[PDB]
């Protein structure tokens, strides 16, 4: 019987931890991968204080992503 | 006397206000445009129809009269012929140019009569060592990169080869053309009526 | 929740001798402002290599990270391994120093960044005038970084180095000193405090003083002097070559985060989502012992001091690319001629303004 | 203020380096064979070498001090050292560095 | 996977002629030469864009003749083998010579066929040719790759 | 398709689109064509599939 609240807040920013530096980033990543050549100025703005605050999450998982552009097929 | 000297100052400092304001405006402005960066190694962009890029050599055709070394600049392609004595043909031994030295004027491909020698698209040239810039008579040839047929680059034309207004090459479609008409369908649309 | 109450408790449970747990606590906010400065320094050398870019229809680093996101850690482990130089007849030891005590005091500031109440390093009862001190040393550093040099092109940078810093903290004082008149004290809690409900809106010239005199700490292109490679070759850092020009590199964006953030805190706020959030009672809260809405509040405050922080991050380096220089004279004439009249002169009308409606100030 | 006439694997300064300086003196004509190391030397070349530098700054020297002159020796010890290394009493390096052939390709005298 | 082990060398050593896929941007394939060079083997690139026959360059002889600028009437050096000459110059304890191709993209099929049958005679010669490609570095024997 | 023909290119996405040129050589199934043009000899490599021999 576990439900002490001393082991929920535990729970709560354990999980609110993994989404800052594991989730979050991974999605900061995707978004702004895709809107990157078409963003507007304030998109641009938000895109770049998305990076600010997720920074520490988005060094961690940056060794492990290929942005590369995919080889296309040739003889088209 | 001390008032204009005030009003002035004052039509000095807005000035300057406003006119760090509309910059500020104008380089906010300017995040929001696609960037013109031809991102190299990715995405080449495909030179011209008369690029001069590394020289082409075809020995079966070469006679040998070294009007390339002739009118070349620095006199660099080594020509090495050896006269035969069948009845008067001239035999060649070695053709070479150091492409360290070279200059890529393309005077040679200019003034060889035969066709023999010709400019291509290699830009790419780059060695760790120059004694290797050294272009043998068979490392000539060697059927030039032609960047489109590359598998990982996405060839970029320049402000050349782009349709009427369109000024730059990366949102582009899959059936531009250079500018307008060629020399052959205009006569044909004269042709009739 | 009040992790400290927690952590010297369960130190406590163990024995450990109580009054020793709250010195085995200290490290712990010691080094968490050390890791925000450092992630910081990161993020603002990434913003500027980026939106330097952006606004130049460019693109910045991408064959590093992601994003160009490893451009920091790779330019900052470089300069790591780089071998050290120290040249013919330069002194050995002020050489090696000036580049650390230009950077010492840009760190120790980091004490009264708030970043919502109980969660910075030692609320001080001296708070921002402290940093208006410690702010004084880095031009010892930079006739340091002069003085040991045998090159007589980085003398003349140290010295009129040595000469901007030094314009440029009367002004920055005079600002405060509005701020700190309706503040009713010091320390940045309790200057923070007293919005309950901005001082951007009033002091809308205490303002514009304090951040051009932030912006003209040998910072920012706006004047950058003793960086201006044009009219002289990066003027006193002409010599280093290692992690000693690493410190220099480090300590111009540390000490560009730490205006931001307070910015951020004398004139907008590290609290205090625009409305009166304290005043959410209407969810029948009880963040008194509210074990959450506490964590919640926490996460809140913690965003909204972040996104004034980088909206001025921001503007400055974007007033890099958009301002031009000005020589050396045109640059003492902002202070002395120009900012500190009207820092005296904002400091009277708030004066005047708080003498006679003392509501509201 | 120096006088040298620095090239790749000659370097003649003005100066007596006493520890690492150099201390312009007016004269010491100091050497410096193949700083980098594009070279393997031996003892009885760097002798050799040294020997021709003296007989290059001693038997031929009643003229100005000017960098013109500097350059002059500096030219000579260098076609001296390509001769070494035509005739094999050196070699190059091979080591990882960077491994350019500035004094010519090995060939096979033919 | 972000770090690799020694799975290239005893590919080198199995196969004997390997041709790289190395990403477009050239600083991810220097650790696999790295590699190489650590077991005993000494590496040599040269940029395959600039021998000749490949057969009188790397085995036989070839009379190289360098560039007279109206000067210096035509002289020929005749360089040794790049390959019999090195490997005579190995180090006292040296596991072999593999060779390095940089831009291996210009040369031919038939000359990758010689290349790959080169490394079975000759023992102490492997070859990496880096065939440009992939967005990560793959590698397979250039025995195969070639019809 | 074989060297010293006249060829013309057929291919809408390239830069070389009806340009007309003889075939220098032709090794592992691409072809090196040469436009004779302007002042410099150029020389491009063409699939065997971009090409048409015109008569
Ligand atoms: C390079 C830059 C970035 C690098 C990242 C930094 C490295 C650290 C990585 C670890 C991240 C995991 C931590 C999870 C965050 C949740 C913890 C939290 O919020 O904890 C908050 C608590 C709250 O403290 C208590 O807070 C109480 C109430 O909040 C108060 O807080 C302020 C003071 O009044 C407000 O005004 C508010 O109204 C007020 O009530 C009382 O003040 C107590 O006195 C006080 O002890 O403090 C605490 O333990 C916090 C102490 C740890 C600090 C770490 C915070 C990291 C920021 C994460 C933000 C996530 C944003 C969303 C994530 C998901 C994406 C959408
Ligand atoms: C035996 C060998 C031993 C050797 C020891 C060495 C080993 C080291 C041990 C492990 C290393 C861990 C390092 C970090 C752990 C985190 C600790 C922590 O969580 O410490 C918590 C600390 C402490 O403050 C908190 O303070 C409150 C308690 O009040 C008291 O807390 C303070 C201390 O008293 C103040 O004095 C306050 O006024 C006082 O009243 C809270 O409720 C907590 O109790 C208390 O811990 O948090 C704070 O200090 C606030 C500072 C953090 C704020 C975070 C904002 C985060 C920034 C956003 C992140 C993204 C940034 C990227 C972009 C950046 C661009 C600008
Ligand atoms: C106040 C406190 C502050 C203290 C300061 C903190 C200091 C931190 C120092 C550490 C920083 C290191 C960051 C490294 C990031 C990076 O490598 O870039 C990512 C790049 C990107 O390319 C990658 O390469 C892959 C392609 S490929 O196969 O390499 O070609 C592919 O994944 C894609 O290209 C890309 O993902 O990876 C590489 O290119 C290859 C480099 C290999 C990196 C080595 C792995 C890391 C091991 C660490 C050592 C552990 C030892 C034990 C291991 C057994
Ligand atoms: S290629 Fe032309 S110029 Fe050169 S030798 Fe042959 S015929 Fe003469
Ligand atoms: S490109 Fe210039 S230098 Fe080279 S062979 Fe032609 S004319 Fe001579």
């Amino acid at each position: 019987m576990a439900v002490s609240t001393e082991l929920l807040v535990l729970g709560v920013y354990g999980a609110l931890a993994g989404l800052y530096l594991l989730v979050v980033p991974a999605i900061v990543y995707a978004y702004l991968n895709a809107r990157w050549y078409v963003a507007s100025s304030f998109e641009r703005a938000f895109m770049y204080f998305l990076v600010t605050f997720f920074f520490p999450g988005l060094l961690l998982l940056a060794p492990f992503i290929n942005f590369r552009p995919q080889p296309r097929s040739l003889n088209s | 006397k001390f008032l204009n000297q005030i009003t002035n100052y004052a039509k000095e400092a807005v000035q300057s206000a406003k006119y760090i304001g509309q910059g500020l405006s104008v380089t906010f402005d300017h995040m929001r445009r696609r960037p013109i960066t031809v991102q190299y190694p990715y995405e080449k962009l495909i030179p011209s129809e008369r690029f001069r890029g590394r020289i082409h050599f075809e020995f079966d055709k070469c006679i040998a009269c070294e009007v390339c070394v002739r009118v070349c600049p620095i006199n660099l392609p080594v020509v090495d012929w050896v006269f035969n004595k069948e009845l008067k043909k001239k035999e060649l031994k070695h053709y070479s140019i150091d492409f360290g030295v070279c200059i890529f004027c393309a005077n040679c491909v200019e003034y060889c009569p035969t066709n023999c020698l010709s400019v291509t698209e290699e830009y790419e040239l780059a060695t760790y060592d120059r004694h290797e810039l050294n272009y043998d008579s068979v490392a000539m040839g060697r059927i030039p990169y032609k960047v489109t047929q590359d598998p990982m680059v996405t060839p970029i034309r320049e402000f050349a080869y782009l349709p009427a207004g369109v000024m730059s090459g990366h949102d582009l479609p899959a059936g531009a053309q250079r500018a307008g008409e060629r020399p052959e369908a205009i006569a044909n649309t004269a042709k009739s009526s | 929740i009040d992790l400290q109450g927690q952590f010297i408790s369960a130190l406590q449970s163990l024995g450990l001798s109580h009054d020793l747990a709250k010195l085995l606590w200290l490290p712990l906010p010691m080094l968490m402002m050390l890791i925000v400065a450092t992630v910081g320094v990161l993020v603002a050398v990434w913003l500027e290599r980026k939106i330097s870019a952006a606004v130049q229809q460019r693109i910045g680093p991408e064959y590093i990270g992601p994003l160009g996101i490893l451009a920091p850690l790779a330019d900052g482990l470089k300069l790591i391994f780089k071998e050290d130089v120290l040249p013919a007849n330069s002194d050995r030891w002020l050489f090696t120093l000036g580049p650390a005590v230009v950077v010492i005091p840009v760190f120790l500031s980091y004490i009264i960044v708030p970043f919502g109440q109980n969660l910075l390093i030692s609320n001080l009862a001296m708070g921002v005038f402290l940093w208006i001190a410690l702010s004084s040393i880095a031009p010892i550093g930079l006739l340091m970084a002069g003085y040991a040099s045998n090159n007589k092109y980085s003398l003349l940078g140290g010295l009129r180095a040595a000469a901007q810093s030094i314009s440029y903290e009367i002004p920055l004082a005079l600002a405060v000193l509005a701020v700190a008149m309706m503040s009713n004290g010091l320390g940045t809690v309790e200057i923070v405090e007293q919005q309950s409900q901005w001082n951007v809106w009033r002091q809308p010239i205490g303002f514009l003083v304090f951040w051009i005199a932030a912006l003209a700490e040998c910072e920012r292109l706006p004047f950058d002097l003793p960086e201006a490679e044009e009219e002289l070759v990066a003027g006193y850092q002409t010599e280093y070559a290692g992690m000693k020009f690493a410190l220099f590199y480090l300590g111009a964006y540390v000490n560009l985060v730490l205006s931001a953030l307070l910015v951020s805190v004398l004139y907008f706020g590290g609290w205090s989502f625009p409305i009166p959030l304290e005043t959410i009672a209407n969810l029948l809260g009880v963040s008194e012992t509210n074990p959450f809405l506490q964590i919640a509040f926490a996460v809140l405050g913690i965003t909204m001091t972040l996104i004034k922080a980088y909206f001025f991050v921001f503007l400055a380096i974007l007033l890099r690319w958009t301002v031009p220089r000005v020589r050396i004279d045109q640059l003492l004439d902002l202070g002395w001629k120009f900012l500190l009249p009207v820092g005296l002169v904002n400091l009277l009308l708030t004066a005047g303004l708080k003498l006679a409606f003392p509501v509201a100030f | 203020m120096l006088l040298k006439s620095t090239t790749r694997h000659v370097h003649i300064y003005a100066g007596h380096v006493v520890d690492g300086e150099v201390h312009p003196d007016t004269e010491t004509l100091t050497l410096n064979v193949d700083p980098d190391n594009e070279l393997e030397w031996n003892e009885a070349a760097l002798a050799k070498v040294e020997a021709k530098f003296r007989e290059l700054v001693a038997n031929a020297a009643g003229e100005d001090l000017t960098e013109y002159n500097l350059r002059r020796i500096g030219s000579d010890l260098e076609h001296f050292i390509r001769s070494l290394l035509m005739q094999g009493e050196i070699g190059y390096n091979l080591n990882s560095r960077v491994r350019n052939y500035s004094l010519g390709i090995p060939r096979v005298n033919h | 996977g972000l770090l690799a082990g020694y799975q290239f060398v005893k590919d080198l050593e199995s196969a004997g002629a390997l041709a790289l896929f190395v990403p477009p941007e050239g600083g991810f394939e220097g650790r696999y030469q790295r590699r190489l060079r650590s077991k005993g083997y000494t590496t040599l690139p040269m940029s395959a864009p600039g021998l000749g026959d490949l057969a009188a360059y790397l085995t036989q002889e070839h009379g190289i003749r360098p560039a007279h600028t109206g000067k210096e009437d035509i002289r020929v050096y005749f360089q040794p083998p790049l390959v019999t000459y090195h490997l005579e110059n190995l180090p006292p304890n040296a596991k072999g010579l593999v060779l390095w191709l940089i831009d291996g993209k210009r040369l031919s099929k038939q000359e990758f066929a010689y290349l790959a049958q080169l490394t079975q005679t000759l023992p102490k010669f492997k070859v990496v040719v880096e065939v440009g490609g992939d967005r990560v570095v793959r590698w397979e024997p250039l025995a195969d790759w070639v019809a | 398709i074989l060297p010293g023909m006249t060829v013309k290119v057929t291919n809408p996405n390239d830069t070389y689109y009806q340009f007309q040129g003889i075939v220098q050589r032709i090794t592992d199934g691409k072809v090196a064509v040469l436009f004779e043009g302007g002042n410099w000899d150029k020389l491009v490599t063409f699939q065997a599939s971009e090409l048409e021999p015109v008569v």
